[PDB]
Formats: structure tokens, sequence, C-alpha cells
């Protein structure tokens, strides 16, 4: 009968935006986040990054990007936004001793954009981005 | 008092507010009441394109009842006699106030007739409701006429009830050759037919309403971009067979090319056939892949109603997974199942015609407005020029009379709907009413949907068949089988957001997971994720069963597929049933001294979980029992009574046990036309074949359902002494030696009338 | 046309006078007569019972019910017939009018409820004097709008030509409409 | 001739031969229907065997009706109607002095017992996935002691053959 | 509509016996015994009263 | 006799499988001789007078593993499954897969594959790097396991009729000459149930007799025995010119017949107007 | 359910303003006895991990720095059961 | 069979002539492969 109590933690959750990845289930793979070159919008995130590709394998057929452009190689994302359970109370970090509720903002899915060829007012302009680590 | 009498005295309890005919009057009452205002919501608001915006605006269109009540017979009030003799028609004008957005500013709100509603005789506007068999003298009419039939130039025209299959619903058949995912949706507008096919050896394409050819699905999923084709395959499924079988289509698409949306979709941008309307796209020169994608908001053409295309994506990706029925050779989904067939009814056809005649009149008003610009006068929109008034009259009467609901917006020029009441007695006067008529049945002589399916035990009669051509194709909705019109989907959306039904925009193609039972079909409308069907469904039942949401909202829990429906839309048959409470029927053997004498006023056996309303589906879930006497303790509902599958015209045989089925089909055809006492009107009226008797006699081996008809006050045949005896070679193949001296003493007169006009 | 309440739609073969019909012993002689040849191959046993609850409901004053899946069984009705003086089986003990002595095998009786249908033999009086082939629409008297009578359509002349006699067919040709 | 009722009442001294055979028949059908989950007998042979506990139960109910019939035509005292309308080919046969005495079962649909039409069960007034001589049409009540509302609705679905048989007969022949 | 003066298969006169039952259904015998205090000792006339529907009253309610 | 009786004849038939197939509507198929017939059923005897095993040997004579990657194609369940189903061989599989290596699409002959005791079918080098697709499907299905190269399922009747034990082959695939190599046989008694096929495969009066007996199977169901001379006359009408063109409901290329039947297309339409113009 | 140190994600049915407590009951029927005593007796949810989420708290690097914190756990729901 | 996990696209060749290795179309990456059915 663990009666653990839930803090209605007011620690600002306006910052909290869930990011989803219906992309990377194959081998528990992650982004190894930095890899930054980071670009993000507040509304329709469109997270554009430095998902530079590995190099151990033989050259990864770099002639592909060299056909048009690869300047290592960004594997960027456009956020498939959703309106969803974020406003239910969309919980957060939970120990076995403490429980901190925080109400998030709109969840956004993330997927590669395949750039093979009114947010622009300021939301699309916003990508000055720094994904970084701080125990907080 | 006993265990039994309770369940056989629920009949006069529900046969008063919603009984045997009264579905007709209920539907049309609502359609007078509110649905006409609903169609008023299709206001004009477009009429002044080349104008200083002199739009009209219907303030409130009611059937003679904006601020008025006695406008329900507007020929100086007139009974059905003064309509069956003078040959006149019922008429109530569909009056309305209008809200000229006039540039000369006279916002004129006069009550303007827009036509006439042919009022169903004995609706909640007629002068024959709430009246006693004494008040039925000055109105020349019986108290116990069926009621619900129209007045067409002095001719009683009933409206046969059709059986048109459900909209909004996948139909995953299995041809002997290949599977067919044919989701024949609608939007109350048109028979849109966005069918998928198992086309060519694992190759999937869409015979959309228009599109010029067969479009490989993976390109379709591109059109609602999920471009990470990994996501396509993982969403369609995660097992071996599904992935492998779908593989060929992604392989063919990629071998063509893999592009995102701005390319490889010109492959469908030009391959579109609704491009055939080059002249129908006069403005918006913007027309190609991106632009049939801009007009791909209507490329919904399905129940699911979003702008971010993930809803249509998952709809196609459950389509594509419920067309590959995991080697769809063993899985079969049959058409003729009365959860699928939803009865469109006299009122519903009148609602289509409400919609279409008001829109046609508004279109001609729009045309007059769009030509009247040179007129510098005030009467660009004025009532005086607004003068098709009382010509919706002709449209309605032509529809009800010729039987032609001739249309343009709904793609059906139906003919053969309305018929004339066979007033040979009041037995066939009912049998004509409460009749359901079949529909396409693609090859009607291919007798698949001709034998009576076990799927409406109750709701349609077993023995009412006109042997010949209309056997199994004209149907008597013959008893207790209540009927639903429409609901509000909102207060199930709320219980979905609460009760543990997720938002599908929080998950991806996990949807092959057996704990995750994920049919949540709120009337076709999209879907709901969360698991725990065996709690959502059961608490939803046990929430409506206690005074909350209106007891009609059936929910099926099938386990072969992950089926949990929420069907809260029209056309549904129904029935009442006694709640067993899983151990013992919740009527407690002593509701009789409330079922009969004083109180539990009534239908308050629906606000107490005591007796409740099923559908076909929910009957496919529950476990009913015939009698209490043989309940075995797993039963969910209880039969009120066995004798109400045999219905109003068909429950006339005495002891229909012992006869064959052919014999009761014969009788339940013959008994209709048999000469009888038309009732109480007879002499006051004039009508063609009033085949009276002169000395009729009540039945004498009668049935508890002969009383309920009230048509044992009006018996149709003499009651005859009879032997069983072979006289002399004339009797032989069903022939009768009827003695004279009883024809002489009056056995079986006739009073054949006829009519010269 | 008659019906029966059991899809047993007989027709008036004879019309006998009163004095010839069998009389039981009390004085009752039939109105209708059936012969027991509509039952054993149609198996309407919902009629051998209706005549039990008629004659048991009137001989006692009752007014009986046989209702779908309920009703009133054969035993109580039999005992009612006993109480007012008849068989369990309600089979009377009739003598024959024609000759004046008992029928050898007993005779079922009791009330039935005969319906009297439409479609008689007076609304169905039809006959045609002559048929020529006209000039207006250049038709013979086909079906209605010219007379009642016949209409040798598809299967009818299909039978007509299928006889096997030469100038029987020739006569049919020479008398068809006009020659 | 006067068919009364005693012409179609079986004695109360050989109703037994219907009740006891109903017990035996339902017993053996239940035995096999239980078996097809464990299979100790067993089907396979048959080939197939999924619904080849169909042919066996079909012929068990056939044995039931044959026994019943032959009980409908022994004690009939020879001074009888329909007995004397099937001893002489006159009107009706020996399978109509049985549907009026002991056992009108079993109906069919297409030379096969009543299919489903609710999922895995014919009628809802029954239990899921459980074929038996009741959940798939088998009337057992002679029209004398007429029937029950789960033996009538399996009668107007083989009854609706002679109304579809004699109604698409004139489709090809015409 | 009105009472057959003769029992179609008996002969007995009947029409004299409908304004007694409407006075002998309120002395409140059982119908089966209002139709024994007036003579009807056969099938026939028991039918011809027990089975008949006096539409006379209800029709004449609005005759003109 | 197609109109009167359909009741106590085609429904007992209550209830069993094994060779009760059609009744009156076979008249339609005989008269029309339409190719859309869904029962091309071709009966034929066997090593008839035998026991179940004695004929079962020839019955068997009448007539599935992991495809891999990294330079390998597939394998087969060449184990006793085939050795207990029907006498074939891994070499037979090699021979079959050699035949066009596919149906209707240009696979290869590749001369050849199956260089192991169990087949290694040597997915031909990716010259058409397009598809492993055909490489999988064209070998996945049956090639040497159809028994006629175009047929539905074969049938077996281990049935004791006419006292002794009869053994037939109710094959369901056109056409005759499928019974060339049924070394049973019984070639004297080979028969058919499709008029136009037996027209070309077998003799003329053979097809006449088959038309006689075909309409004399639609009438053996109970009662009805129409005169044999009537079906004899109909069969004589069938085969004026020898080459059997049975009287169809739409027309025939038989000039000694009546030209009237040609016009009866059910029914007259605009085609006669077009011919008139 | 489970009693661990995950970083979960709840759903709560929408209650307008008319400290929480996961006062788990016996037999696993986990409840939420909350002020305004309404009992949102709830958890046990359809799973995930085809999505490998990240629970970023946007630091607004136009003014701050974003942080990847709480990638994903077994999401939770609430449904006030009756 | 398998999906090139870089940009979520398809796999193409066998390449067993050299080894297990790939050039996923439009996802310019390399992985190895193995084990269809």
């Amino acid at each position: 009968v663990q009666e653990i109590d839930v803090y209605l933690a007011k620690s600002l959750a306006e910052k909290l935006y869930l990011f989803q990845y219906p992309v990377r289930p194959a081998s528990m793979t992650y982004d190894d986040i930095p890899h930054l070159s980071a670009k993000i919008k507040p509304k329709q995130q469109k997270v554009e990054l430095e998902m530079a590709i590995d190099t151990l394998n033989p050259n990864y057929c770099r002639s592909k990007g060299e056909q048009i452009a690869l300047n290592m190689d960004k594997q960027t994302f456009c956020s498939s936004q959703t309106t969803s359970n974020t406003s239910r109370y969309a919980a957060a970090l939970y120990r076995q001793g403490e429980l901190h509720l925080t109400p998030l903002h709109g969840i956004l899915q993330l997927r590669p954009s395949f750039s093979y060829l009114f947010l622009q007012k300021k939301h699309a302009e916003e990508p000055w981005v720094h994904l970084h680590y701080y125990g907080l | 008092i006993p265990t039994v009498e309770e369940k056989w005295r629920l009949l006069p309890a529900f046969l008063k507010v919603k009984g045997l005919v009264k579905q007709h009057i209920d539907s049309f009452n609502y359609f007078i009441n509110v649905e006409i205002k609903k169609i008023m919501k299709a206001n004009e608001k477009v009429t002044s394109d080349a104008d200083p915006m002199w739009y009209l605006k219907y303030l409130n269109i009611y059937v003679g009842l904006p601020d008025v009540e006695e406008s329900f017979n507007v020929t100086r009030p007139v009974s059905p006699h003064e309509c069956r003799l003078r040959d006149m028609t019922y008429s109530a004008p569909i009056t309305v106030d209008i809200e000229y957005t006039r540039g000369s500013q006279r916002i004129i709100r006069n009550a303007l007739p827009i036509g006439r509603m042919p009022i169903m005789l004995r609706s909640s506007n007629c002068v024959l409701t709430g009246k006693t068999p004494a008040e039925f003298a000055k109105l020349n009419e019986c108290p116990l006429d069926p009621g619900g039939y129209f007045i067409v130039k002095g001719v009683e025209k009933v409206i046969l009830i059709q059986e048109q299959l459900s909209k909004n619903r996948i139909i995953v058949e299995a041809d002997r050759k290949g599977a067919v995912g044919a989701s024949v949706t609608s939007s109350t507008h048109e028979k849109k037919s966005r069918t998928n096919m198992a086309v060519k050896q694992g190759r999937f394409y869409l015979r959309h309403n228009t599109l010029s050819e067969d479009i490989p699905i993976v390109i379709i999923f591109k059109a609602m971009g999920v471009e990470s084709d990994q996501e396509i395959v993982q969403m369609i499924g995660t097992e071996e067979h599904v992935m492998a079988a779908f593989g060929p289509s992604l392989e063919e698409c990629q071998k063509a090319q893999i592009f995102t949306q701005m390319q490889a979709l010109k492959y469908i941008g030009n391959k579109v056939r609704r491009q055939r309307m080059w002249g129908g796209g006069p403005k918006k020169t913007k027309i190609e892949e991106a632009r049939e994608l801009l007009a791909s908001t209507i490329l919904t053409h399905v129940p699911v109603k979003e702008f971010n295309f993930r809803a249509k994506c998952i709809y196609t990706a459950v389509m594509v997974r419920r067309v590959i029925l995991a080697q769809g050779d063993n899985k079969v989904d049959d058409r003729d199942y009365y959860g699928n067939k939803r009865l469109e009814l006299a009122g519903q056809l009148l609602s289509l015609l409400f919609e279409d005649l008001f829109k046609k009149f508004n279109s001609e008003m729009k045309k007059i407005a769009d030509q009247v610009i040179p007129k510098q006068r005030a009467a660009q929109f004025d009532v005086v020029k607004h003068m098709r008034q009382d010509q919706i009259t002709n449209g309605m009467v032509n529809a009800i009379s010729t039987g032609n609901w001739s249309l343009k917006r709904f793609k059906m020029d139906r003919q053969g709907v309305t018929q004339v009441l066979s007033r040979l007695s009041y037995i066939s006067a009912l049998g004509m009413m409460t009749r359901i008529s079949s529909q396409f049945e693609k090859t009607r002589k291919v007798s698949g949907p001709r034998s009576l399916q076990p799927s409406q035990w109750g709701m349609l009669c077993p023995s009412d068949t006109p042997e010949g051509e209309a056997c199994g194709l004209v149907k008597n909705l013959a008893l207790m089988t209540h009927i639903t019109t429409d609901m509000e989907d909102g207060p199930i959306v709320k219980l979905a957001s609460n009760l543990g039904v997720e938002d599908v925009n929080l998950l991806c193609g996990e949807e092959l997971s057996y704990p995750n039972v994920f049919l949540v079909f709120l009337n076709g409308n999209i879907l709901g994720v969360i698991r725990d069907h065996k709690k959502l469904v059961n608490t939803f039942r046990l929430m409506r069963r206690a005074g909350y949401i209106n007891e009609f909202v059936s929910i099926s829990t099938n386990l072969t597929d992950r089926c949990v429906y929420i069907s809260s839309d029209g056309g549904r048959l129904c029935r009442p049933y006694i709640i067993v409470k899983k151990q013992k029927p919740a009527v407690t053997n002593k509701h009789m001294e409330e079922l009969a004498q004083g109180y539990r006023n009534f239908e308050d056996f629906l606000h107490e979980s005591l007796v409740e309303y099923l559908d076909v589906n929910e009957e496919n879930d529950c476990n009913i029992a015939l009698y209490e006497h043989t309940i075995n303790k797993d039963t969910t509902h209880l039969e009120i009574e066995p004798f109400t599958l045999l219905g109003v015209c068909a429950g006339l045989i005495p002891y229909p046990h012992h006869n064959q089925s052919p014999r009761n089909t014969y009788q339940c055809a013959m008994g209709k036309q048999a000469m009888g006492t038309i009732g109480y009107n007879q002499r006051n009226r004039i009508d063609t074949l009033m085949y009276l008797l002169a000395y009729p006699q009540k039945p004498m081996v009668k049935t508890k359902t002969i009383e309920l008809i009230e048509f044992e006050k009006l018996p149709a045949g003499q009651n005859a002494t009879v032997a069983v005896m072979s006289y002399s070679g004339y009797d032989i193949e069903d022939a009768l030696v009827l003695n004279k001296a009883s024809l002489d003493r009056g056995f079986g007169r006739c009073l054949v009338y006829k009519n010269a006009k | 046309k008659f019906s029966s309440r059991h899809g047993q739609k007989g027709v008036c073969g004879l019309i006998v006078p009163q004095e010839d019909m069998p009389f039981c012993d009390s004085g009752i002689c039939p109105d209708i007569i059936m012969n027991p040849h509509g039952f054993p191959s149609r198996m309407t046993v919902g009629k051998l019972i209706e005549l039990l609850a008629g004659k048991a409901g009137v001989l006692d004053g009752r007014f009986h019910y046989g209702t779908a899946f309920g009703g009133s069984k054969v035993k109580d009705v039999c005992e009612d017939l006993v109480r007012h003086g008849y068989n369990y089986l309600g089979k009377d003990y009739v003598t024959s009018g024609i000759t004046g002595e008992p029928l050898e095998a007993y005779i079922y009786f009791g009330p039935v409820y005969y319906q009297k249908l439409k479609h008689m033999v007076l609304d169905k009086m039809h006959a045609r004097a002559r048929g020529p082939r006209a000039v207006l629409t250049r038709q013979p008297t086909e079906g209605r709008s010219r007379d009642g009578g016949l209409r040798l359509g598809e299967m009818e002349r299909d039978c007509l030509i299928g006889y096997g006699a030469s100038m029987l067919l020739l006569e049919r040709l020479m008398i068809s409409s006009d020659a | 001739f006067s068919i009364g009722i005693g012409d179609v009442t079986p004695g109360q001294g050989l109703l037994k031969a219907k009740y006891e055979l109903l017990n035996a028949g339902y017993k053996k059908c239940d035995e096999y229907i239980e078996a097809l989950n464990t299979g100790k007998l067993q089907q396979q042979p048959g080939c197939t065997a999924e619904e080849t506990l169909e042919a066996l139960i079909l012929k068990e109910l056939s044995v039931i009706r044959d026994h019943a019939g032959s009980a409908c035509l022994r004690e009939l005292d020879k001074s009888n109607s329909p007995l004397t309308m099937a001893l002489c080919g006159s009107k009706g046969s020996f399978i109509n002095i049985s549907q009026m005495i002991a056992c009108v079962g079993q109906q069919a649909i297409s030379g096969s017992r009543v299919p489903d039409g609710f999922e895995n069960r014919s009628l809802p007034h029954f239990e899921k996935h459980s074929k038996l001589p009741a959940a798939k049409g088998f009337v057992a009540n002679s029209f004398y002691s007429g029937l029950t509302p789960t033996e009538f609705f399996f009668h107007t679905m083989a009854g609706r053959e002679g109304l579809v048989d004699t109604a698409v007969k004139t489709a090809e022949t015409g | 509509m009105i009472i057959p003066v003769r029992c179609f298969t008996c002969g007995k006169i009947v029409g004299n016996k409908w304004e007694a039952y409407l006075g002998l259904l309120q002395a409140e015998y059982t119908e089966g015994d209002a139709l024994d205090a007036l003579g009807l000792k056969r099938y026939c006339c028991r039918r011809m009263l027990l089975a008949h529907v006096d539409l006379i009253e209800k029709l004449l309610n609005y005759a003109p | 006799p197609g109109t009167q009786m359909t009741l106590k004849t085609f429904h007992f038939a209550g209830v069993a499988s094994m060779n009760i197939t059609l009744g009156v509507p076979r008249i339609k198929e005989i008269i029309n001789a339409s190719k859309a017939i869904s029962t091309p059923i071709i009966t034929a005897q066997l090593d008839k007078d035998d026991d179940a095993d004695y004929a079962r040997l020839v019955k068997g004579r009448i007539e599935v593993f992991l495809p891999d990657d990294c330079f390998i194609l597939v394998k087969l369940s060449l184990e006793r499954i085939r050795l207990l189903r029907l006498e074939v061989n891994a070499e037979t599989v090699r021979y079959s897969i050699c035949t066009s290596k596919l149906r209707v699409k240009p696979g290869d002959v590749a001369v050849h594959g199956e260089a192991v005791v169990c087949v290694t079918p040597r997915e031909n080098s990716k010259s058409s790097m397009y598809y492993v697709l055909q490489f999988l499907k064209e070998d996945l299905p049956k090639v040497v396991v159809q028994g006629i190269p175009e047929v539905s399922r074969a049938v077996i009747h281990i049935d004791e009729q006419s006292g002794k034990e009869k053994y037939k082959l109710l094959v369901e695939g056109d056409n005759l000459r499928a019974v060339m190599a049924t070394h049973g046989v019984k070639g004297t008694r080979t028969t058919s149930n499709n008029t136009y096929e037996v027209e070309k495969t077998l003799g003329i009066e053979a097809a006449r007799t088959t038309i006689i007996n075909e309409i004399q199977y639609t009438m053996v169901n109970h009662g009805m025995s129409i005169d044999r001379r009537h079906v004899m006359l109909l069969s004589d009408l069938m085969t004026y010119k020898g080459e059997v063109l049975g009287i169809t409901r739409f027309g025939l290329a038989k000039m000694k017949e009546s030209v009237l039947m040609l016009a009866s297309f059910e029914k007259t339409a605009d085609h006669l107007f077009d011919a008139a113009y | 359910l489970t009693k661990e140190e995950e970083l979960l994600f709840l759903q709560l049915p929408d209650t307008l303003p008319g400290v929480g407590k996961l006062l788990i009951r016996k037999s696993g029927r986990v409840q939420l006895l909350l002020g305004k005593v309404t009992l949102d007796v709830t958890m046990g949810t359809a799973c995930s991990f085809l999505q490998e989420l990240v629970s970023v708290g946007l630091g607004d690097s136009r003014t701050g720095e974003m942080t990847v914190l709480g990638h994903v756990k077994h999401k939770l729901v609430c449904s006030p059961d009756f | 069979l398998l999906f090139c996990p870089g940009c979520g696209n398809g796999l193409i060749v066998e390449e067993g002539q050299r080894c297990h290795r790939f050039s996923c179309n439009t996802c310019p990456y390399v992985h190895n492969i193995t084990r269809k059915v």
C-alpha cells in the first residue's frame, strides 16, 4: 500500500514540451542528441539538427548528397504536431518517495523531413537552439 | 403477483408512447420539430455576390410555428374528411421570418409561407391528437384508425420504409477471388465510394469517387504524408504475414520513385479524374498535385473530419489492415446483417426533401439575385419578388404522389416508394403501414438476402411474406421493435475523453496488440485507442442504465476482431428487454401492483435499469433467455414475451404453433384483403372498394395480440359452425359445400361499393 | 373466396339446402363444410384446436385464447367439452340428412372463424364477343382497354403452337386475329 | 371422414418413446460436442473433421426422427384418418403423420443445419460458439404440442425455401 | 352491424335478445349464464350473441 | 420437368457430401454450353476393380521451407511429406523451376539450379536487381504439384458401389486428354461433363451421348423419367454437322438448322436497325 | 502496476476548478484520493516504445537552453470511474 | 524485409557478392543485413 503523495509541482512546466519518435524503435536507438546544429520552432517545432551520419561504414555513398547538396549530413525533422493529453495533467518525474505533477504544453511528434528537392512571422524564425544537459 | 404476469403486462406500457405504428409519427414529429430548423441553419448568406450584400437570413423556420401554433391546418381548419371527400390535401405552410441585410436597411421580418408541409395525418400538429372517441364525431373519423399516412389529392399515400445499408462503415467482404475493402461512406450528401481492393496479386489501389485509375496505396499514404514508409509498414501491422504481404506495394512505389509530397504526387496530381471539371474550377487557377491536395480536404469523402491528415491516415491504415484479413480467405463479413441495414423511413425521406427543396428555392433566389443587379430598385430580394412561395407545395405533393423523390444533390431519382393504403379492413390498413421494403440486393433474383436471416429475431416478422416476387423483399416491422432517429454524439465524446479512450494522436502503429482492443467507432467517426474494453463497455452500459444517456446507444464487444462500437446514429432497429442483473430479472415479481394500478408512471422502467433497449449488435453481445423458467445463471437480458416476433398483421392466426410456415405465410397474406368492417367512418366517407360485411362476428379463439390491435372491435369474418365432412366430389381440392339457408339467413353478405367520379 | 385463419383458402363447391346437411343430434347442421384433405398434407393443426376452443368457449360462455407460444392447452378444453356434455375430442355423433340414419364415423364440429376474401366470381365476369385488328393502333383486343377475356402472350402461344396437329395449327393461324 | 384431434394425439402410453430418445440423443450429441475439444473417439476420419461433427449429429437427429416417426405409425388404430390418407397415396404421406405426432425435427437451410448470423451462434437466445441440436435449428416439438419461439424462427427459415424455391423456379423456367 | 334475427345454422330467433343482456350484464351474471336464462342451449345462438359487435351504437354516434 | 419438381429430390441430400452436385439448372449449362460453367467436373475411372490401396497407389500417382539471403535462394520440405503425398523428386522440382522459372514474366531458364540433395534454387544473379519479388513468388507456388498443369483439385472416391469397390477421378479441369497418362485407367470408360470440350477431345457421337446422359442426370431426381427418345432427338439436333455445336439460346454456326433461332438474342434490339441501315 | 522511479506521463479527466496522492489500494486497484474527495481511481494504460519519446523542457534558447530530460516511460491515464 | 533506420526508408539489394552492406535509396546510409524467412 504505497501511498506516495503527488506534488502539484508549480516548477514551471510551460517549458515542458513532450517530443515523440515513431522512428527509432529498432535497437533502442537514440539521437545521441548532440549532434546539435540545432533549430527548433515553438509552434510546429520543425526540429532541425546535426544528426550527422556515422562514418565507420564505407563512405555511405556520399555521392547522393553531392548530387545536389550536403555541405556532416543533417538528418533534420519536421514536427508532426498534435493536440492531445498534454492538458489532462501530463505527468513528469516520479520517485518512489516523491511525485511531481507538471502540466505540459502541446506534445509534438518528430520525423525526418526528406528534404530532397504564419509561423514564418516569428515562430519559424525562433530557431536559436541549444540542447544541453543540466540536472534540474 | 406471480413471476410471469409482470413480463406479459409490459405491452400496454410501451405501446402508447412508442408502439407499433408510432415510429412513423415519431420520426415525422421530430422532422417537423427541429430538423427543419437544422436545415434552416443552411441559411442563404451567399446570395449577394455582385451586390452591396443584401443577404437574406431565415430568422426561425418552423412548420407554421414561429410564434404561432394554430397554423397547423391552414385551409380554415380541416379534418381528414374535407380531405378524403373534397380531395383537398393537408397543408401547413413552412413559414419563416427573413433578415434582409438590406442596403436600404428595411429588415423585414414578415411571416412568409415558403410552401406547404403535407402534414402526416395524426402528427403532433394534426387536429386528431389528444382527443376522445366522442370528439371523433365532429371530425367524422374513427378513433382507432392507424394514423401516420398522408393526404395526397384525396388519396391515402403511406410511405414504404426502405432498407438502405449503413454509411460510414467499412465493408470487408471476401469474393471467391479476392478481398474487397469498400468503405461506402457518406456525409448525408452523396454515395461516395472510396473502395480499396486486393487488386493484382498483392497490389493495393483506390477506386475513389473520381480518381482516373488505380493508385498504389503507398503513394496514397504519401498523399497524407507519412513519408517515413517505415511508419506505413509498422502502422499496417507488425507480424510476419502482414508486413510481407504489404511489401510488394511499397516495393512497386519505390521502384517507381520515393518522393515526399511535392513530388511523386503529381503522379496523382494529374492522374485525378475530378480534374474532368476544368470548367468547374473557373477561379483558383491553382490546380495540380498540391491543389487536389488543397481540395483533398474533401478527399476525406469519409466519416473522419480532420485537416491534419493523421485521422484519414489511420483510417486508411486500418482499412488496409482490415482488407488483408490475415490471409483473408477464412474471414468473411456478410452484408445482410441488421446491424448493417439501417431503416431510412418516411420522415427521413421527407427530411431529404426538406433539405433539397429549400436549397433549390434558395438557389433560384440566388440566381434571381445574381441577375437583378441592373435593377436599381429595392426589390432585389423583396418578398414580392421572393415569390416561389407555395410552390414547395407542388414539389412535396409530387414526391408523395408520383412516388418520385427526384433529386440532384443526393444522386437518387427514386421511384416506387409511396403506395395507397389497402383499406380492405383495418387489418391490412395496418399491414400496409409498418411495412419495410428492401433495396438494391444487387441481383434481386440471386436469393442470398431472401431467406430470413437469424439476425433479427424479434425486430422483423418470421411469417409475413407475399409469396411470388415480393417474398423476403417486403418486410413487416411487426412488433415491439422501437426505432431510433438520431442523437448527439457529444455526450459520448465526453465519456470517451474521460472513461479511458485515448487520443489517437498520441500513438503510432502499435495497433496490432491484442490487449489493445481498438475499435471505438463513434458512428464511424474516427476511433479511440485505450485498452480495457471489458471495463469501458460495462461501465458505459451501467452508466446509461441509471437515468443518464438515453438507453439507445448500443455497444458491441466482439473478440474475433477488436470490435468495440459506439453506434449512436439513425436507422437502428431496437427492442425492449428485461434486465437480468446477471442473477435475477430486475422486476422482483411485485412490480405488477405498480405495473398495473398506480405508479411507476411509465417508461420509468427505463430510468431504473429494470428494462432496457437493445439493438442488433448489443444483442450480438448479450445472452438473452426465453423464459424466466429456464434462465441459466449467465444471462444478461430477459425476454419480455415470446409472442412479439409474430406481429400486427401476422399474429392473427389462433395457435400459430401448429401450422407450417407456408400456411402462416398464406394466411398472413390472405387476411389482409379479406372483406371486413373498415370501422367507424364507413358511412360518412366515400372510397372505392369498401368491401363491408353486414353481420360480422368477433373471433372466438382469439389471441392476446388480437385485443392489442383494437381490431377485435371490428372483426373481418363471420364465425361459422363447421363440420369436417366429404360431400360428393365437389369438396375435393379445397372446396366447400356451404349450405344455403345460411346464405339465406345472412351468412356472409357483402356490400361491395364502388366509386364513380 | 374463403380463407380460414390457416392459409386454407377453399371455395364454395356446392351450395346445398338446409334439409340435406347432416344434423348432429341436438339440431345443429353445418354452415360450412371442409373435408379432411386440406389438413394431413398441409398440417395445420392450428385448426383442429381452434374448433376445440370455439365449442368449449361458447358451450361454457368463455372466450378463449390460443396465443403465439402460449394459449390454452387441449386438456382443459377437453374437460370443458365434458362439462357441457361432449367428447374430450369434440367429435359429434351425426345422422345424415340425405338418407336419415347415423354416419358411420363421427364428425368434427364446432365454431371456426371463416374470413370472406375479395376476388369473387362477380368482379371476375369477363368475356369477349369479337376481336378484329384495328387501324388506330393496329392492335387486336389485347388484355384490357378493349375487353376482358384472354391474352395469349409469350407462354400461351408457345403452348398453342406446341400441339402436334397440322391444320389445327393452321386453324389457329387463320382465326388468330384477322386474315 | 372427420379428422378430429384424437386423429393426431399420440397416446400418453407412448409419449415415453419420445422423451427417452430425446434424452439419449441430446446425451450422445453433447458427448461428441464436448469431444471435439478433446477428441477421444475420434473424428479425423471424416476428412474433414471441424464440421464433421455435423454429419454425425445430423444423422443422430435423423435416428431420433426415424424412431419418433415409427412411433407415430404403430399404435395408430386402423380406424383412423391421415393413416387412411397415406395408406392410399390419397393426400399426404408417412412423414406428415410424424410431424403431427412426435418430432418435426430437423429443419435445415441448404441441406445443412441453420448457420450462424450472430457470431458463432445462430440465435442470441443461446450461448456463444456452442453448436447443439438447439442452437442450430432442431425443432423437437410435434405440431400437436406445437413449439417454442426458438423452434418457430427455425421454421420460417426452412419454410422460406418453399417460398423461394417456388419463386425462383419461375426465374429459369420462364 | 346489427343482430342476426336467426341463428345462421339453427333457426332460432335472436334479435329479440340483445336488450336483455345489456340488462343482464348489469345484474352481472357471467356471460355464459346470461345466455342460459334466455334459452340458448346450443352452439349456434351462443355464437350469434357472444361473437357479435354492435357497431349500431358507435356508428350512430355520428350518423348525420 | 425442369419446372415441376425441385423439392424432394435435390434436398435429400440430407445431409452428406461426396458426389451430389447439380440438378435442374444443369439444363441451362447443357443448352448454352457456356464457358463460365463453374463445374467442369470430368469423371473418369481408374484401375477400377481393386481395393482401396490397390487403386490408391495410382491415386497417389495422379498428382515449402525457408528462402534465405546472402547468395542462396530457398529449400524444400523434400522430406517424407512428398514421399507420403505423391511420387515426385527434387529433380522434378529442378525440372519444373527450369521451365520459364515463372509464369507470364520473363524470369529465366538459367540452366540450371538445385545443386544439392535438397533444392538450392540459385536465385539468378541480380541482373534485374529490381525484384527478389518474382524470385520468391515464382518458386513459392506449386509447379510439379498440380497434376494437369491447369486444373483445380483432383478428387478420390474410395467407395463400395455396385457390390465391388469402385474408384474414380472426379477431376475438375478442362479438358479431356487429361486422362492420357492415368495408367489405371480405365480408358474404355473415360467420360466427361462438358459438351464443347468433349467435342474436340473425344468423338462426335461421344459428345452426343454425353449430351444425352447429361440431361438424363438432371432428371433422375425423384420421379421424373422423361422419354429417352426425346433426349435422343435433342442430341440429334445437337450434332447435325457432326462437329458438336449444341443448340444455344443465342445462335449457332450450323446452316442446316433453323436460322430463326439465330435472331432470338433475347431479345431484338438496335442491332437489327444497324443491320437494316 | 509497478512501484518504481520512472518519469511517467499521466492523463487526468478535465476537472475545472470546482497535492495529489496515489493512495494505492490492495489487489493493485490503484486510486487517487484527491482533495475535493473525487476518486480518480485510475491507471493501467496501453503501452508505447515504438515511440521513444524525449521529455524536453524548452529552455527557450533564444533566451535560454533546452534540455533533454525525461525520455519516455509507461504513460498513464485517469478516468473517474463510477 | 528491413528498413534503413537512418531516415526510415527501404532496403534494396542483396550485395552478398561482396558482403552484407547497403546503399539505402534516398537514405544515404549503410547497414549490413540478414535473415529473411
